[PDB]
């Protein structure tokens, strides 16, 4: 069957160093950077607990423990030794050079051994994870731009950190190893509970927690359409979808915020989160969002363009006459900023 | 975030249908 790496908690310091080495130097290839981040998670949660989590996600993947060898290196299952050795070599070369230029005096928080380097690495992963959780498609480059602002302080400490290539590594990992989405969820839930409130942990938790709302975006926009009193919500073809609209909101009502992860998890009920069974409703919901100015750069499907345009015109006229109560809508801060151009 | 029932999101009834139809018609 299929296999994947876990790393025992006894090697937490060593995997921490490897994460730091990824950030610390300008590397040619970041292919397995995301997998190293995952290895840190496994030391945090415990390798046997990871096997449980994967099994429970519906995967029969078998975990294989990381070992050590000397040329001290980590032997990580499914990660080419040449890659790990090259990351380490390039980091150590860079450190030797910089250490000498600074006469042996480099602050801890600029070194690859700084304890928050795995968390920093995982913050890039967290942004890719919340991108993935959303029912609204955005380009990877958009997310990369966001990572640059969010991790501006990390970039001052680690000015050779290659965010776009690290981002691509996490993007690929979540596409190829779907079970590691479930592992990431358990880590985020665990850290949400155990966070010391440090800067790195707080950033991770704040990004991670956005995944729930991201999954529910279109349903939240639906409520916004009603709070906007969009009269196209009364169109005959929309009223006809009442049982389907009911199924959709019954889902989130009964499940609570966890339902936001169904898209990410590729659950059989994920389509509901994208309003797949109620296309006319969806068109009014999207049109209303467009009219309010909160839809951003939406490249997704508009099932009924006439309904969309009508809903958009109506929202827009209410907006232009200052008849929208923007405080009461339940907008995100970014949506508020987009619609009103102040926060 | 508190989600209402679907029947509290849509505008149901003949009157609501006629209102939406009229607005749509006004847009040519």
């Amino acid at each position: 069957g299929t296999t994947t790496a876990v790393t025992p908690s006894s090697l937490q310091q060593e995997i921490t160093l490897l994460c730091g080495e990824i950030l610390y130097a300008k590397h040619a290839d970041y292919k397995y950077a995301a997998e190293i981040g995952i290895q840190y998670i496994s030391t945090a949660l415990g390798s046997e607990r990871v096997q449980q989590i994967l099994r429970n996600s519906g995967s029969e993947v078998q975990v294989v423990l990381t070992r050590t060898y000397s040329l001290q290196m980590l032997d990580i299952h499914g990660v080419e030794k040449s890659w790990v050795e090259e990351i380490d070599k390039e980091a150590r070369k860079t450190m030797a050079t910089l250490l000498k230029e600074s006469s042996g005096n480099i602050p801890q928080n600029q070194r690859p051994s700084a304890p928050d380097t795995p968390i920093i690495l995982l913050c890039v992963g967290a942004l890719i994870f919340t991108k993935l959780a959303s029912t609204i498609e955005v380009g990877l480059e958009t997310t990369v731009r966001r990572a640059n602002r969010v991790l501006s302080d990390a970039l001052k400490r680690y000015p050779r950190m290659d965010i776009p290539k690290i981002a691509r590594s996490f993007y690929d990992l979540f596409e190829q190893k779907v079970y590691h989405r479930s592992l990431f969820i358990e880590y985020g839930k665990a850290l949400g509970s155990s966070s010391t409130g440090s800067k790195a942990e707080s950033l991770f938790v704040n990004i991670f927690m956005q995944a729930y709302g991201a999954g529910q975006t279109m349903l939240r926009w639906g409520v916004i359409a009603r709070s906007s009193n969009n009269i196209m919500l009364g169109h005959v073809s929309v009223q006809a979808e009442l049982k389907q609209v009911t199924e959709v909101y019954d889902l989130v009502r009964e499940m609570g915020p966890e339902s936001g992860l169904l898209h990410l998890r590729q659950s059989p009920k994920a389509g509901l989160l994208s309003l797949a069974n109620c296309p006319n409703f969806a068109s009014v919901v999207l049109g209303n969002a467009s009219g309010l100015g909160i839809i951003g750069m939406y490249r997704g499907r508009v099932p009924n363009t006439e309904l969309f345009s009508a809903a958009e015109s109506y929202a827009k006229s209410l907006k232009e006459s200052n008849k929208i109560n923007f405080s009461s809508l339940g907008l995100t801060d970014e949506e508020k900023e987009a619609a009103e151009h102040f926060l | 975030m508190s989600f209402p029932e679907g029947k509290d999101i849509l505008f149901m009834g003949n009157e609501a249908a006629k209102l939406a139809e009229a607005f749509q018609k006004s847009l040519r």
